[PDB]
């Protein structure tokens, strides 16, 4: 296959960034989209240029590294994968594909593709967990947990953390990651005795990192990996309500280290 | 510690705020358009039904009670949602300038596949604003958009409404105006119906559809309606 | 080994309060599952992402710590030299990421949580960043490498596309018990695989080996796959892969309760490959997986570098030459909250807190020396990338350290490590600069640790004498392929330590004593 | 999956939605009988009460449309009610039809000890059936049990229902017809009205004798003055 | 759907003097069917009722009542009994005087398992 990139090079954060072009000969249709970046930035290393650089780990789509916007879409065109588990076999040839970073004022961008996710640290450093020390733990059958509220906060709890969401969101919000914390959390009976502030602080949290509000548009469900689903958003939304109910506020925000 | 005016801190309580000031305003939307659908019954059954507006339970409630409480609480909805709106839009603007190509391009594709509930929110969320002001300062004061001697004004029992409604609409300005209103304000209802009870959290898989259908039923009902008087009072159905 | 099965109770109370999503029965209570080979159904699980949600209570727990102020996280930092001052691990050398900055930090203990080094080869089911580096640099400070030659490969892993590729995607083994493997008998065959008739199909593993029939262990399984892709007889974009067939069972079976048992796997498979398994072979290549060795640890999971403690897989501890499956989890949060934190006090309520700042004479050395690799590393500029170098490696190591290995090969390997490690030192290609997010300069160094690491690990498997588990030498082993140890003079932990010389480092045995469980 | 009409599914929620619809239908029932007791104030208040049951909040709501919501309401109820009605007495007749003495007999003896409420409640039910039937084409429509030249049809907003009524009952055969329909509604009412209760699961020990008492109270009243309407009108009390 | 095995301690959980009361009073049922024969519809309504009560009055039974009561009640459909129109000759005959009190749990269990959708699983059929 013969592709043409457009990927945006960015020196730092500082540095303002542009498309720059580049046509890849012959490409793999089973070659991975990361696996023919690198073959790019193999070829550009022997002709002396800058190599793109990326976030990517596991290249197995459980990691959340990898954070590309191909072709307007965030992780390409195929749904319900990541970055790297998309293969160029969902491309024809003579293709033009433009890559990008994820956009969003809380998610900098540090190099040509590499962008800055510790807001999403930072979301979950303020509440995101169950304050249990080691030691302390009751017997692993003490509490009872239905199979349907198990199956449900598994469904929220896998979320690798991409930030898609937040790029594919119009008003870059975090919201489908809080609230997909917010909803593994809340379906469990070990997050019941800190739930509403939890919410509450996340969600204060978000607010305070720079991402945007929800519209309910429903974008950030529908590049999520994983598949999460706009219901964590509306149980974000009960336990708000009902911390509101509650006159829970919100503590003070985690500011970077 | 607050209660629930702890909404006002997060953008998510802010929200909730616009979900429930929402819900009164579309309550209020679809039974002006249910009154409004009075101008095909009659000059009579029209004018009768903007009197029993304001004599609403005369022999327990005073003339206009019912009606003033009624537009304080549409005016108290109405500028919480303004407030929240704006406040909510500068945040999520605040939220893309840093990381964006331009002040008015955000990524160099963006491709869409849940729709432009943004766009259309916040333009006919402004275009709604303005036509409050305007449609107020039109049919219900008469200082604006009417020619001399041809609206008029209540006299104390007695009212013109379909009078007033019959000489609003004759300018072609106006009436392209009021469509404009009316074709955002049914995308407006058709997100914001649904929205509503998705910010609230009161949604799930198998009442996503059924919502969605309220959505578009509202929204297919007020934009017909609201379309249907001013075309018909411009071509001379409605006179 | 004892002490771990012993707190794997807590570690199960600890991890499902935590909030660990792990699967229920519609009675609300915990269910369990059994691996493959195992008598007992004593596995908790996610549903296939169990790591996910034991990393993300940790994560959770780890980041309440950091908004309590008790930890300071430091993400994008690789430590890359490891100082020690007065005998004590007193702190690191780091380098920051993103703003290439070298940094200092002194502390009183230093934890090593870094991971294997399955990497050594390149073709590995390890993450793109996984390496050696931190347990080499304290391998060279000081520390004792135990068994550094035990590695763990899986069976089944999607196999690469091309020269480029460098992971190979891990597939529940299970994929072996509902499969048969097999390759087709002309070299080169431009036929489907499903056009292949059953007379003209090499069924390897059932032609040979009668007995384990379809239940041939991974590594006799593995060896073979190995030397048939290696005959030039595997399928694939390179040769490398056999055709693990699942018609026969499809045919034999119900497809529905065969998508209940693999749909997961199957449409990963598709997804990866763009193959339906359910009507073409699905292909698989062995690929190394784990690290049972690392760094010599005592009973306090305290290396030969006191107050230098090595945790996770980054040690070598007590999987001795095989890791059961669903242990390295066990073992990473045993070590993580109910070992170290006795062992690590233990340690410290021997010696006087602080005392050494990033101002001593060895912070410095350590500084200097790592800024002049990382400046040699920079200004070699030759014509091989540094991928280039860590493939020829890893084919070196996967051909010869890998599951089939003997003393005229590793001799070989030995020969051919010190002239690796000298072309790369001599035309490698690392380009950018130092103060910049320079994602070949980290691979470069990481590259520049694995070719030191491959050697000792050759010179340790070239030591042992015996098969043990994953390590399996050809001149040891039963008529049926199955690893032959020698109890009377390997029965030990061989612990090499660093002596200046990469060719000659000091062998250091300790002695086993099985009081529990008699070898047999 | 499917939501609230899962009910559908199940014996016990057809039983829960012939609660509900009867609790639509005991509150029609005993509005209806409150209404009817206005004949004895005179053709003036009765003939009143049937306009303004068509002009129900006049000044906001058109014509009609309030009663036309509740004849939507109250039809929708007695259709489900009538469909699960037929579904379990099916299921019943199913449940009974394979060990039994006869088609008939079910034991050679079943001494009774808590009511006859299945009898009762199915045979008053296919009664009630038909006498709405009939009693819709007999008052509403006029098309059956009048002499030519004593049914008043409504034109404008001037009613006749009291003449209506009063040449309605002539017949001894309908004023039968009435009574027994009544009868069977008051065991209906007596038996339904608590089970209504039993059934959505609003019932204890505590609280079962008062809702028994309720029952009786709503049974009696219902039927006393379903009762005196006919007998008043046939023996010349109502004029 | 608890497992031999993975009990915990049986004073982790407490129960309610009353809720143990009532769970013992619906969990004394014979099974002897006669409120199927005393039943004017055959109904299995009592019975069932009986066990739904049993196992919702305590802790245990909470994880899986919603789907139990619908898929008790589909059953007792499927298997050909009759409807509960209220009449109550069911607790007249009952050996153990289970009341209608476990009627009207079952039917609060049904209406609330109806508020969350929840759907019958498919009949068990004879051997
Ligand atoms: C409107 C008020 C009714 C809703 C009241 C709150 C009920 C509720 O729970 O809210 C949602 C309302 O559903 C819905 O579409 C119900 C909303 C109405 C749908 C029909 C439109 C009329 C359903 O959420 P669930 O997934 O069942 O929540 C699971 C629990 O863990 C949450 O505590
Ligand atoms: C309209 C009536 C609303 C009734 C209130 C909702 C139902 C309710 O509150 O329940 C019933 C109340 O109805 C009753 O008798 C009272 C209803 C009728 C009173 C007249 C009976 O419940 P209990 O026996 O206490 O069972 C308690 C729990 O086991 C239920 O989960
Ligand atoms: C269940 C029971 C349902 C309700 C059935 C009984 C309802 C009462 C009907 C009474 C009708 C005869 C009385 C007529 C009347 O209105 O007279 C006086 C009635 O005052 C009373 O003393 C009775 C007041 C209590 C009855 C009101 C209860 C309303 C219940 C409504 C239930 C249904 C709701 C629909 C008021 O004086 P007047 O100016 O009307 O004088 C006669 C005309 N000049
Ligand atoms: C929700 C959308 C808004 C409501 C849309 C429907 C309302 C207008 C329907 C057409 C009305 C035509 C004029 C009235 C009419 O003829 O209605 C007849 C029947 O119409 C219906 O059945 C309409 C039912 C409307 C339900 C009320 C909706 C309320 C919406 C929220 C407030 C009654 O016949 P009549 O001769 O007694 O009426 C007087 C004619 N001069
Ligand atoms: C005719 C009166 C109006 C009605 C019936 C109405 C209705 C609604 C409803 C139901 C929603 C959904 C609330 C939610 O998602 O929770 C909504 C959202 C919204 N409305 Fe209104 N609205 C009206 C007037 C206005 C006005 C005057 C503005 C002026 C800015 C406005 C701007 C918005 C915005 C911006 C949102 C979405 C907020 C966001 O982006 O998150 N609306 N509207
Ligand atoms: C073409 C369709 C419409 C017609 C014919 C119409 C007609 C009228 C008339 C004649 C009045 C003056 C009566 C009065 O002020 O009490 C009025 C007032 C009003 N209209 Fe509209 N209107 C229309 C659309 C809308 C829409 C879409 C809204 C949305 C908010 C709206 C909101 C109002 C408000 C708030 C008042 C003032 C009510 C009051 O002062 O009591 N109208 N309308
Ligand atoms: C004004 C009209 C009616 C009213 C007020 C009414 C009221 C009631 C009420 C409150 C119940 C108790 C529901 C429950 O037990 O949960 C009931 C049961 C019943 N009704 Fe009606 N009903 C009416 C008309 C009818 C009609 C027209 C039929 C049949 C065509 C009918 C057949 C039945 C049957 C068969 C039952 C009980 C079935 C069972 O319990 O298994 N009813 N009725
Ligand atoms: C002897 C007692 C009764 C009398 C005197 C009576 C009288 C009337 C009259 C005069 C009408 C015509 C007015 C109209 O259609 O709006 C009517 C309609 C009606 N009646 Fe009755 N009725 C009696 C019993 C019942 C009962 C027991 C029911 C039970 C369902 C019932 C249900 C209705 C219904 C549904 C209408 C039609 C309402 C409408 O079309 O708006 N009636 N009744
Ligand atoms: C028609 C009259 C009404 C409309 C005109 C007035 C519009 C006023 C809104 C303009 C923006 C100012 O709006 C103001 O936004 C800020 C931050 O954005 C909110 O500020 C608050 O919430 C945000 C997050 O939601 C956090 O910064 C913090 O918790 C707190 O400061 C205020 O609650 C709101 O008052
Ligand atoms: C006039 C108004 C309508 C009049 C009556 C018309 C309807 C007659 C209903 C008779 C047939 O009844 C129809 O079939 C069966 C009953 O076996 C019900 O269906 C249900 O029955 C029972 C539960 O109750 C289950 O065992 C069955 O699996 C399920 O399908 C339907 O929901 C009902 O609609
Ligand atoms: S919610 Fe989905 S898209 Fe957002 S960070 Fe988590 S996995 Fe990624
Ligand atoms: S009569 Fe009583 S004891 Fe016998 S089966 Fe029915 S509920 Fe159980
Ligand atoms: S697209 Fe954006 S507006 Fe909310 S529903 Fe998803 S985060
Ligand atoms: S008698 Fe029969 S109708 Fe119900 S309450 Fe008892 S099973
Ligand atoms: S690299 Fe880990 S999710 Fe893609």
């Amino acid at each position: 296959m013969k592709i043409t990139l457009k990927i945006w090079r960015q020196k730092n954060r500082n540095t303002p960034g542009e498309f720059k072009t580049y046509v890849m000969d012959n490409v793999n249709p089973d070659m991975s989209f990361l696996e023919m970046l690198d073959v790019l930035n193999e070829d550009l290393m022997s002709r002396g240029e800058e190599p793109v650089a990326f976030d990517h780990d596991c290249r197995e789509g459980i990691c959340g590294m990898c954070s590309l916007m191909i072709n307007g879409v965030a992780h390409g065109p195929k749904n319900a994968i990541t970055t790297c588990q998309l293969h160029m076999r969902s491309f024809k040839d003579g293709d033009t594909i433009t890559v990008e970073p994820w956009r969003a004022s809380a998610f900098p961008i540090l190099k040509d593709l590499v962008v800055d996710r510790s807001a999403f640290d930072r979301i979950i450093q303020a509440g995101g967990y169950i304050s249990v020390s080691t030691g302390s733990a009751p017997d692993a059958n003490t509490i009872p947990v239905s199979k349907v509220a198990a199956d449900r906060a598994m469904d929220a709890a896998a979320c690798i953390g991409c930030g898609a969401c937040v790029a594919a969101c119009p008003n870059g919000s975090a919201m489908l990651f809080t609230a997909a914390k917010v909803t593994h959390l809340a379906l469990l009976p070990q997050g019941q005795p800190e739930r509403y502030q939890r919410v509450v602080n996340m969600v204060a949290q978000a607010d305070f990192e720079g991402f945007g509000n929800c519209t309910n548009i429903g974008e950030c469900a529908a590049v999520c990996p994983k598949e999460i689903s706009l219901e964590t958003i509306a149980q974000l939304n009960r336990d708000l309500v009902m911390a509101a109910l509650r006159g829970i506020e919100p503590n003070t925000p985690i500011v970077p280290a | 510690m607050t209660g629930v005016l702890t909404l006002t801190r997060t953008s998510v309580g802010k929200k909730v705020i616009m979900a429930l000031t929402g819900f009164v305003l579309v309550g209020f939307v679809v039974f002006h358009m249910y009154g409004n659908l009075k101008m095909y019954q009659g000059p009579e059954v029209y004018n009768a039904y903007a009197a029993g507006l304001r004599e609403l339970g005369y022999p327990i409630f005073g003339h206009e009670h019912l009606l003033w409480i009624a537009r304080f609480i549409l005016l108290a909805s109405v500028f919480l949602h303004i407030w929240a709106a704006t406040s909510l839009t500068l945040q999520s603007r605040r939220s893309l300038q840093a990381s964006s190509i331009s002040t008015v391009r955000r990524y160099g594709q963006h491709k869409r596949q849940s729709g432009y509930a943004d766009y259309t929110m916040r333009f006919g969320g402004v275009l709604i604003f303005f036509f409050i002001i305007y449609h107020i300062l039109h049919l219900t004061f008469g200082v604006v958009g009417y020619e001399p001697g041809q609206f008029i004004h209540p006299h104390g029992d007695v009212y013109e409404t379909y009078n007033n409604v019959v000489y609003g609409f004759q300018n072609p300005l106006i009436v392209g105006f009021y469509l404009l209103t009316m074709v955002f304000l049914a995308l407006h209802l058709y997100h914001g119906v649904w929205s509503m009870f998705q910010t609230l959290g009161w949604n799930n898989r198998t009442y996503d559809r059924l919502l969605r259908g309220l959505a578009i039923v509202v929204a297919a009902a007020v934009f017909i309606g609201n379309i249907s008087f001013p075309l018909a009072v411009y071509f001379g159905f409605v006179a | 080994v004892y002490r771990l099965a012993q707190v794997s109770v807590n570690i199960i109370d600890q991890c499902v309060a935590q909030g660990v999503p792990f699967a229920r029965e519609y009675g609300g209570l915990l269910d369990n599952r059994s691996f493959g080979g195992a008598q007992v159904a004593r596995t908790f699980y996610a549903r296939g992402q169990t790591g996910q949600q034991l990393l993300l209570g940790a994560y959770q727990a780890l980041s309440r710590q950091i908004a309590a102020g008790t930890v300071k996280m430091f993400p994008r930092t690789e430590m890359l030299d490891l100082v020690v001052v007065d005998g004590r691990a007193r702190g690191i050398i780091t380098r920051d990421m993103v703003t290439g900055k070298i940094t200092r930090y002194a502390a009183d203990a230093v934890v090593l949580a870094t991971g294997g080094y399955g990497n050594v080869f390149y073709l590995s089911t390890n993450a793109k960043g996984c390496n050696a580096t931190a347990i080499w640099r304290a391998h060279r400070r000081g520390a004792f490498f135990g068994n550094p030659c035990f590695t763990q490969i899986h069976p089944t892993c999607i196999p690469v596309s091309g020269e480029y590729q460098s992971k190979l995607t891990l597939m529940s083994e299970s994929l072996r018990n509902d499969g048969r493997i097999w390759v087709p008998k002309k070299k080169g065959d431009t036929r489907r695989p499903q056009d292949i008739p059953e007379s003209e199909r090499d069924y390897y593993l059932e032609e040979r080996y009668p007995s384990f029939g379809n239940l041939v262990p991974r590594d006799i399984a593995s060896r073979a796959a190995k030397q048939v892709c290696d005959e030039g007889r595997g399928v694939g974009p390179g040769g490398l892969g056999v055709y693990l067939d699942f018609a026969d069972a499809i045919k034999r079976l119900g497809r529905q309760k065969i998508a209940e048992r693999y749909g997961n796997l199957f449409d990963m498979y598709k997804q990866i490959t763009g193959e339906d398994p359910y009507e073409t072979p699905m292909r698989i290549y062995p690929a190394v997986h784990y690290t049972m060795g690392g760094l010599w640890v005592d009973y306090n999971l305290q290396s030969t570098i006191p107050g230098l403690f090595v945790i996770g897989e980054a040690n070598f501890s007590d999987h001795g030459a095989n890791r059961l499956g669903a242990s390295a989890l066990m073992q990473g949060l045993a070590d993580g909250y109910f070992i170290l934190p006795y062992t690590i006090a233990n340690f410290l309520a021997q010696v006087k807190p602080g005392g050494v700042s990033i101002d001593r004479p060895e912070f410095a050395e350590a500084e200097a020396e790592i800024n002049q690799r990382i400046q040699r590393l920079l200004s070699i500029r030759g014509k091989r990338t540094v991928d280039s170098f860590h493939r020829e490696l890893g084919k070196l190591m996967w051909d010869k350290c890998g599951m089939a290995r003997n003393a005229a090969g590793l001799r070989e390997a030995l020969q051919r490590i010190p002239e690796i490690r000298a072309e790369f030192w001599e035309n490698v290609n690392v380009p950018g600069e130092a103060n910049d997010l320079n994602q070949a300069l980290e691979k470069a160094g990481r590259v520049a640790d694995f070719l030191e690491l491959a050697e000792l690990m050759c010179l340790d498997a070239l030591h042992r004498e015996e098969s043990c588990g994953g390590h399996f030498r050809e001149e040891y082993q039963t008529p049926d392929g199955e690893a032959l140890r020698n109890d009377e003079q390997f029965s030990y932990v061989a612990a090499w330590e660093f002596t200046g010389d990469l060719a000659k480092p000091r062998l250091h045995k300790e002695p086993l004593v099985f009081e529990y469980v008699k070898p047999t």
